[PDB]
């Protein structure tokens, strides 16, 4: 059958070294730094409880440790070796270098070994994690440049990370081993649970957090359609979606939060989160959205252009007569910014 | 976030139908 890498709780400061070593410097190939990713969080759960998760997350993919061997290096399943040897090369290379020009003293939060280079490099992952979860589509650049923002403070102390590449890892590793979304999952958990406050923690918590409601996107927006009074929620093409719509806003009643996590875990379910079953309803939450301005750059399907139009046209009149109760919607902060250029 | 109930969403009726056809109408 297949395999994977965990690594035991025993490796856990030479994983945090490879975190680090990937984003001390400038590297070649970053193929395999989500899975390093992955390996420090296997470490904080513990290498059998990971085989669990995978086991629940409806995988039988098993789990094999990680070992040590020197030439000290890790000796990680699936990843090969000369990956693991050139990163060390190169970041102790790197090291060797700029200790010797700042004369054997340099700060212990610019070093490799910095306790939240797995955190810093995993809130990589959780942007793109976040990106994953949502119903709306974004371009993986346009994540990208959240990054380096949302990253600014770790980019002064490593200016040598290349947010791109890590981000493409990551987006890569979770398209090709689905199950390690469910191990995400349990990590944000974990964390959101355990974090000290540190600012590595807070900022990984933060991002792994908007996923909910990454994945209720389109949901939510119904309810702001509504909370706009689109009188084209009247229209008769959408009463006649009664029963699809009721079945959608069931779901996230019944489940909570947690379901908005569906389309991330590939869930027989996860169409209602798009309404997929309610086109004519989807039409008019979308136009809504467009007609507020919070709608971003949306690529996504419109199933009915005319219905689209129609409540874009309705909405884009009540906000230009100030008819619109921007406080009582429930936008987040961005879609807020974008609809009234000021938060 | 709060929910509510697919009905509290929709505009059911028949002078909520009227209301957006006549609407729709009006952008030719």
């Amino acid at each position: 059958g297949t395999t994977t890498a965990v690594t035991p709780s025993s490796l856990q400061q030479e994983i945090t070294l490879l975190c680090g070593e990937i984003l001390y410097a400038k590297h070649a190939d970053y193929k395999y730094a989500a899975e390093i990713g992955i390996q420090y969080i296997s470490t904080a759960l513990g290498s059998e409880r990971v085989q669990q998760i995978l086991r629940n997350s409806g995988s039988e993919v098993q789990v094999v440790l990680t070992r040590t061997y020197s030439l000290q290096m890790l000796d990680i399943h699936g990843v090969e070796k000369s990956w693991v040897e050139e990163i060390d090369k190169e970041a102790r290379k790197t090291m060797a270098t700029l200790l010797k020009e700042s004369s054997g003293n340099i700060p212990q939060n610019q070093r490799p070994s910095a306790p939240d280079t797995p955190i810093i490099l995993l809130c990589v992952g959780a942007l793109i994690f976040t990106k994953l979860a949502s119903t709306i589509e974004v371009g993986l650049e346009t994540t990208v440049r959240r990054a380096n923002r949302v990253l600014s403070d770790a980019l002064k102390r490593y200016p040598r990370m290349d947010i791109p590449k890590i981000a493409r890892s990551f987006y890569d590793l979770f398209e090709q081993k689905v199950y390690h979304r469910s191990l995400f999952i349990e990590y944000g958990k974990a964390l959101g649970s355990s974090s000290t406050g540190s600012k590595a923690e807070s900022l990984f918590v933060n991002i792994f957090m908007q996923a909910y409601g990454a994945g209720q996107t389109m949901l939510r927006w119904g309810v702001i359609a509504r909370s706009s009074n689109n009188i084209m929620l009247g229209h008769v093409s959408v009463q006649a979606e009664l029963k699809q719509v009721t079945e959608v806003y069931d779901l996230v009643r019944e489940m909570g939060p947690e379901s908005g996590l569906l389309h991330l875990r590939q869930s027989p379910k996860a169409g209602l989160l798009s309404l997929a079953n309610c086109p004519n309803f989807a039409s008019v939450v979308l136009g809504n959205a467009s007609g507020l301005g919070i709608i971003g750059m949306y690529r996504g399907r419109v199933p009915n252009t005319e219905l689209f139009s129609a409540a874009e046209s309705y909405a884009k009149s009540l906000k230009e007569s100030n008819k619109i109760n921007f406080s009582s919607l429930g936008l987040t902060d961005e879609e807020k910014e974008a609809a009234e250029h000021f938060l | 976030m709060s929910f509510p109930e697919g009905k509290d969403i929709l505009f059911m009726g028949n002078e909520a139908a009227k209301l957006a056809e006549a609407f729709q109408k009006s952008l030719r």
